[PDB]
């Protein structure tokens, strides 16, 4: 995983040193930006249920040509892997915000993604407006903190820019 | 459109030969059995209503999708278009059994019907769904082995009339796929 | 199967989830009411069967 | 015979009040007057002409099949006096083939597409027994036409729902356009020719642009073949408790 | 979609003629009775909950034979499915004050419902009697304007006059 | 006859169907005209004799050949039937602002008159030269009110463009 | 076809007069009571099918031989087809009362309506009673002293309108006598 | 076709919602200057004989070779088949301004129409200087900057009016590009 550890871990291993006095002062920096981030993390995996459901209908509320015959949202099971395919998403987000990197989302989500979502014919637009529906979606005091809401949608435009 | 006699004669007429004793003992077999051919048929046309609309209602039930806002079974002027389509489909599986030979499915009903979907924007794979529901609902009345509905029959094997029925259903998937 | 036309009228009871056409269906087929997607939910795939007995 | 397109996304069909006027015995009809009836002559002259912008000097020589239409209200009587003019067979007969000029009878006064190579041959049966007069008046003295347009409306394209053949619809749709559209286009040469005589069917673009407003013109289309393979038997089978069964 | 715009020019394309001065006046009346049937729409708009909770159990009340074995209302599911089909004949009639004309019920909701709820089993007089309750819930000076509740009070009875 | 209650009686009865409230809001829109095109309609009664006489002694000024031999009016005789068959345009004019549609103006006074113009080599330019000597000489602020002048001069202009 | 305005021009084009100021305050007459009349039209069309059914239903209970074998509402296509009959006499009275002239009822519903009910057996003495079942029930709705549906209008004088629309229920009940 | 009433509920109907209080002030707001909508489509087809008619010749004094033998209009069965031709293109640009939506100018008018244009050698170079020269006096009309034909109208402005119709000149001008 791309992390704050694994950064300095593996920059300071391809010069061939020990942990350096800068390499112990960016976990300081993954210490006093914590308390945010794992806030986020934990107001997303109580109440994910219902963030998921309320973004997989922002898809086909844009897009209602998806119902249409041939397309991807024809039946049940289409369906069901597509409401599967965001919950995918907004886990590693969530996964995203505890270990402190671009790392889960990197790996798991967004290395050949675009070779997956032409090749099976998945609008890659469609795979957006639900993630760029969330992002609009959090309000600042209301559901979390202010830097807790700022960690949670810079890692939802991350994504968003990836597959853009 | 042809019947199962007239099948016969239209592959004999390919080598210009006789419908001679060789060729008559698949036709002899056609009229021994054929009480129970009319037997099967008027097993299916006297439950044919109720099997429209499960089979219809029941592929609403595996995809949920076809009755919101963008699906191709929304208000009441797409469904009613089909429940309309789905009798029409049971009708002409039912002059096919009927005759022994897909002949009249192939041409009025199944010819052309890939080219209406894709214009119209009918979906068919829950369409090919609806059609293999009543696949399953027309074997179970032949064979007497439906949960409601035993109907009164003598004693024997359809088996072979189960499974033609079964393969005429099989060209409508066949045909708009 | 009870009948329901034998009671007093005021006594059978019925009441929906919800009045919405966009809560009981979405524009995909993911409902938690209508049709086959009401086994879609996060929770309800275990239970309480530790109640009764070991019978 | 539901058809959820026909009275509900297109217009309703026009011609004259009743059919109960000539039974009555001061009148012929409900006398429509001359606002109310040349607004009707616009309706049969853009059917059994397709969109052929008719000219001044082209309308002087249908002068004596209005006169006649204003008096004897009947429509199906000005549409017979429209086809055997100078006027239907220069723009329909002259410079086409003998199969496009028999797909637009059945588009001009039926309002539907031939389903057959059979009922097509048996139109050059009349042919060779009378000329293409012989074609038109066995066509508007038939019994299809009677039992759907009569002398009462203008022959229109009609959307039933219960179409004898699917392949009826596709050849329709073909056959009309939109409403920008004439059908001098092709040099010649029958649309439906090669699809009549074969046994295939239409192009699923060309059907769509005729469509009418609000019902999916186009979506459907897998990115893949747009007819069938008639060669191919493919494997469906059904799943029981034990297995699956390929009742084949 | 019959207006009174989308009819005074499917008559003015069918003779081939040009925006008349008779169609210039027919607009001048949707200038006067927009007011009357806007502020009859916008009061449905902050109030379909309510309206639709009722109009949905007076058809329970009345109707207590639907829940037997084999009935319209046998299960949960089909009383969820009752209650969506009278939310969306009033967001129909929300539909039919904004347009003008009585377009978007007849070529939404009404237009195959003979058809549809025939081969369904599902009674015509079950949905007559919620459409029906609530004609006559609405009072006169309390609910909406004199001349606003003409206009409400003109598509419902539209509906149960198509219906039954 | 073309009005504007006959275009909403004749789309109902060509689908079969009773007058709903689109037809309805269509009548309340002739209710507002009214009150120009009735008071343009009674100016026009009683200062015809001032106005007929004003355009075709001006509608020989800008077409001063038409007193010559061998073209229309080379005697008096015609001069006074061609003060006829303008008096027959005011009082067809007249008529429509009373009707509201152009009912008078097109199934009486437009329709064959290409066919009689034609053969009997009246020139039709000198009716446009006659008739629109009417628009600019009539003058708002003093003459009539302000949508009486601009109902009158919109049924001026109909058969200018049918003439022509 | 005509309505109320295109009445007095018909008139007047046998003069060749201009309409002057002496016969256009019959038409300022119109317009006065314009919402008078929209108020009443309104009032038939929502109470139609019930205006119908209770017409044709009282003239079989007020003839109890019209459903004998025989008879001329006897079967179901008859009893449809009597029902279809009534929903368009009604529908024509309607617009005439809208328009303010005859002349939309008596040219597009009562030429030829005498002949053709002779031509099929339709009698008569059975049609004037249903057409004057739903005559005097127009009125009801129209002065609101219906004993159901008390609708809700404005507080004046509408037995002129009441009284004109009683005329073109004369007009159906002279022309199929 | 959609009227500009009727694009605001089917933009509702895809989300399945209620037309709300949000959206209505762009529906007052349509009605509050829709006196402006019926004062400027007169504007139009008052002078609409005229507009066609200075539209083509002007196409001629640009491109001069359309009336030499090969071009398209060359005879005077052509030159009278683009005067009329342009008198559609007029019509519907003119409903499409009392609607308020392109609706009925694309459906009706715009479907297929280059599509037999390239069938009938029509150069569609020289048609879309054809469109663009009346779409230049329909706007001053509306505006009231022409140099004759001084239309006295009320103060205020036009000038969106005058740019959605410019709009709808672009929609059939890029369609036939
Ligand atoms: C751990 C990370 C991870 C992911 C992000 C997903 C990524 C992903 N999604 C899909 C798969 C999909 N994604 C969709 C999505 C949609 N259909 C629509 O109408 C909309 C466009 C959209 C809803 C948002 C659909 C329908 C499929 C299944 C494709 C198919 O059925 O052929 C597939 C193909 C495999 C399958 O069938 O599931 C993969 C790899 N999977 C993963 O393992
Ligand atoms: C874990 C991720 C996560 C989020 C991104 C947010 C997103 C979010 N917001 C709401 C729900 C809501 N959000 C708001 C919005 C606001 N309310 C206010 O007081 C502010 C003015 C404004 C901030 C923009 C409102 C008014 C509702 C209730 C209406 C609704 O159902 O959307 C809901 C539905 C549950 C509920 O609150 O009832 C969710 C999931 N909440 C989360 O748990
Ligand atoms: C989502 C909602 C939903 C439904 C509506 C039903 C729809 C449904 N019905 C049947 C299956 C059937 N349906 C019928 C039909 C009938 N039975 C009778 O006795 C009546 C006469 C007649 C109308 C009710 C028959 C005879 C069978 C198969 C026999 C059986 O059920 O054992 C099948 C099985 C087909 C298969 O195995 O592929 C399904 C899915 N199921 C659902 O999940
Ligand atoms: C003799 C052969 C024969 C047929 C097979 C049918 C085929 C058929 N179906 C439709 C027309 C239609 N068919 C459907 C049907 C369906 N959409 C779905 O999502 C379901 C999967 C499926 C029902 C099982 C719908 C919804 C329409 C209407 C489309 C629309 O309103 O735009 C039409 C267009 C004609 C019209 O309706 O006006 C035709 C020809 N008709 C025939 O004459
Ligand atoms: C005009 C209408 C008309 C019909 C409806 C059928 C009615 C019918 N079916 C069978 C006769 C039969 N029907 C069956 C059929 C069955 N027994 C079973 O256990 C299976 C469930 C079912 C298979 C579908 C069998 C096995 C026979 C006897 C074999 C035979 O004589 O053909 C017979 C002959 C025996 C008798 O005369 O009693 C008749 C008349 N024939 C007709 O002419
Ligand atoms: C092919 C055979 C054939 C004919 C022989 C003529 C004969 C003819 N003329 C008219 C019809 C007419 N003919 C006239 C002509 C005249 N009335 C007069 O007062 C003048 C003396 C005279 C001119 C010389 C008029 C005015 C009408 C129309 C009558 C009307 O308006 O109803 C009609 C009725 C059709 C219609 O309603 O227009 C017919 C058949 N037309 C034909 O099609
Ligand atoms: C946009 C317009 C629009 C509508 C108005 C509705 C109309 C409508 N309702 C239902 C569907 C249904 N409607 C009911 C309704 C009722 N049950 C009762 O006891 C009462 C009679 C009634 C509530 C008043 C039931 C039970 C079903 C399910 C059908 C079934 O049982 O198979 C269906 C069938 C398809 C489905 O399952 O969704 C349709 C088309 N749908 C639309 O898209
Ligand atoms: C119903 C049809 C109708 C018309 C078209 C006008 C036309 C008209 N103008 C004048 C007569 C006149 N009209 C005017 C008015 C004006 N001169 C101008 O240049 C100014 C723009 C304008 C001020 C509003 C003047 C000043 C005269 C007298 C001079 C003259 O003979 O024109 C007269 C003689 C009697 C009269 O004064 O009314 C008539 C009939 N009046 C009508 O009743
Ligand atoms: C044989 C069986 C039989 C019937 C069906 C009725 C038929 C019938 N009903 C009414 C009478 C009526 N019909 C209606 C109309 C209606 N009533 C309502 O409650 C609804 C609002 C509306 C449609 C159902 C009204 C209101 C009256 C009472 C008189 C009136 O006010 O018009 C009259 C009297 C007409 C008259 O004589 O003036 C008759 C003969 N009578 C019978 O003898
Ligand atoms: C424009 C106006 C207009 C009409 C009024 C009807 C007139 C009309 N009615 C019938 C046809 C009929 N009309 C009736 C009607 C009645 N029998 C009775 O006992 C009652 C007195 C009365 C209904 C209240 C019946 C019973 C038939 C069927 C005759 C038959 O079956 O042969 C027919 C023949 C068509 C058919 O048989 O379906 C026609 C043209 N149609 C129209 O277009
Ligand atoms: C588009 C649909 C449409 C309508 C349905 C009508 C609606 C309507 N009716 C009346 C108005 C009225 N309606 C009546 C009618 C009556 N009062 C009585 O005592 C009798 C019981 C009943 C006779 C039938 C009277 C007396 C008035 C007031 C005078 C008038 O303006 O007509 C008014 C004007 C008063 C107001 O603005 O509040 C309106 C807008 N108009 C429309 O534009
Ligand atoms: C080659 C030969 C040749 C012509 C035939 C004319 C044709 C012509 N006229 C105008 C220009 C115009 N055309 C009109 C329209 C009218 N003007 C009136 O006085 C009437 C009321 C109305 C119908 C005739 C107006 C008002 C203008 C001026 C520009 C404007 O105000 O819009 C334009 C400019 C359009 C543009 O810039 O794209 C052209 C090319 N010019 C030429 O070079
Ligand atoms: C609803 C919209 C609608 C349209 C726009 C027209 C479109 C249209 N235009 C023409 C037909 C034509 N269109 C043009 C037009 C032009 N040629 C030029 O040189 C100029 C650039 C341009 C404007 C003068 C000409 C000259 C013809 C005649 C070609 C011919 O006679 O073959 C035809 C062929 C008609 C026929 O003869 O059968 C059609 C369908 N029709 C419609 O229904
Ligand atoms: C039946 C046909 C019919 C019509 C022709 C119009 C006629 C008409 N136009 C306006 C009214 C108006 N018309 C204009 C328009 C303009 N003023 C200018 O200086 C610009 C050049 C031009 C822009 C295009 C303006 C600015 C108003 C007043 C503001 C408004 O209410 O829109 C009014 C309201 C009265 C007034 O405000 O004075 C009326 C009745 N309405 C109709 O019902």
């Amino acid at each position: 995983m791309k992390s704050v550890i694994t950064t300095v871990v593996s920059a300071a291993d391809a010069a061939g040193r020990f942990p350096s006095n800068s390499d112990l002062e960016s976990i300081q920096g993954n210490i006093q930006r914590s308390a945010a981030r794992l806030e986020a993390a934990e107001k997303l995996a109580g109440n994910h249920e219902a963030v998921v459901k309320e973004a997989g209908d922002a898809c086909f509320a844009k897009y209602a040509y998806l119902k249409n015959p041939g397309e991807a949202g024809e039946n049940q099971e289409k369906i069901n892997k597509c409401y599967r395919d965001v919950d995918h998403y907004m886990r590693l987000v969530n996964y995203c915000l505890v270990v402190g990197g671009t790392g889960p989302l990197d790996e798991w989500g967004i290395a050949g993604a675009r070779e997956v979502y032409r090749t099976l014919n998945l609008p890659t637009s469609a795979y957006v407006a639900s993630i760029a529906y969330t992002r609009d979606r959090l309000c600042v005091p209301r559901d979390m903190s202010a830097q807790a809401g700022v960690e949670f949608s810079a890692y939802l435009d991350y994504l968003i820019n990836a597959l853009s | 459109m042809l019947d199962a006699f007239s099948r016969v004669v239209v592959n004999s007429d390919a080598k210009a030969a006789y419908v001679g004793g060789s060729d008559l003992q698949a036709l002899k077999s056609f009229i021994a059995d054929g009480n129970k051919r009319l037997d099967a048929v008027n097993s299916i046309v006297s439950n044919a209503s109720c099997m429209v609309s499960d089979a219809v209602s029941g592929m609403i039930c595996e995809n949920p999708g076809l009755i919101s806002p963008g699906g191709n079974c929304y208000t009441n002027r797409r469904m009613a278009a089909c429940l309309r389509d789905g009798e029409i489909i049971l009708r002409y599986v039912s002059y096919a059994l009927l005759a022994g030979d897909a002949s009249v499915l192939e041409d009025r009903c199944l010819n052309g019907l890939k080219e209406t979907y894709i214009a119209l924007g009918v979906p068919t794979n829950s369409s090919i769904r609806a059609v293999s529901i009543m696949k399953a609902q027309a074997v179970a009345f032949i064979t007497n082995t439906a949960t409601e509905r035993k109907m009164s029959f003598a004693a024997g094997d359809c088996t072979s009339l189960a499974s033609e029925v079964a393969s005429y259903f099989d060209r409508v998937g066949a045909a708009i796929s | 199967f009870v009948d329901y036309q034998i009671f007093a009228p005021g006594t059978v009871k019925v009441s929906p989830d919800s009045v919405n056409a966009n809560e009981l269906n979405p524009v995909s087929g993911m409902s938690k009411y209508i049709g086959k997607t009401q086994k879609l939910v996060g929770d309800q795939g275990i239970s309480d069967r530790s109640d009764k007995l070991p019978m | 015979a539901f058809s959820s397109i026909q009275n509900v996304l297109t217009d309703a069909p026009l011609g004259t009040p009743s059919a109960m006027g000539f039974l009555d015995e001061r009148t012929e009809k409900p006398l429509m007057g001359p606002s109310e009836m040349d607004e009707l002559v616009y309706a049969v002259y853009k059917q059994v002409f397709g969109n052929a912008h008719i000219m001044e000097s082209e309308r002087a020589e249908l002068r004596d099949a209005e006169s006649l239409f204003r008096y004897l209200r009947d429509v199906r009587e000005f549409v017979r006096a429209l086809a055997k003019s100078n006027a239907y067979t220069s723009r329909f007969l002259q410079g086409n083939q003998q199969y496009r000029f028999f797909e637009l009878n059945f588009k001009h006064l039926l309002g539907r597409g031939p389903r057959s190579l059979e009922e097509m041959a048996s139109h050059s049966a009349l042919y060779a027994e009378g000329g293409f007069e012989a074609v038109i008046d066995a066509i508007l003295d038939s019994d299809e036409y009677a039992q759907e347009f009569g002398s009462t409306v203008v022959p229109y394209c009609r959307f039933k729902g219960e179409y004898p053949t699917n392949e009826e619809f596709n050849r329709m749709l073909v056959l009309k356009g939109a409403n920008s559209t004439s059908d001098k286009a092709g040099k010649g040469r029958s649309k439906l020719c090669y699809s009549i005589a074969a046994g295939c069917s239409q192009n699923w673009l060309s059907m769509s642009k005729a469509l009418p407003f609000g019902t999916e013109k186009g979506t459907g289309f897998n990115l893949i073949s747009s007819s069938r393979n008639p060669a191919a038997r493919p494997r469906i089978g059904t799943k029981i408790p034990g297995g699956v069964v390929f009742s084949s």
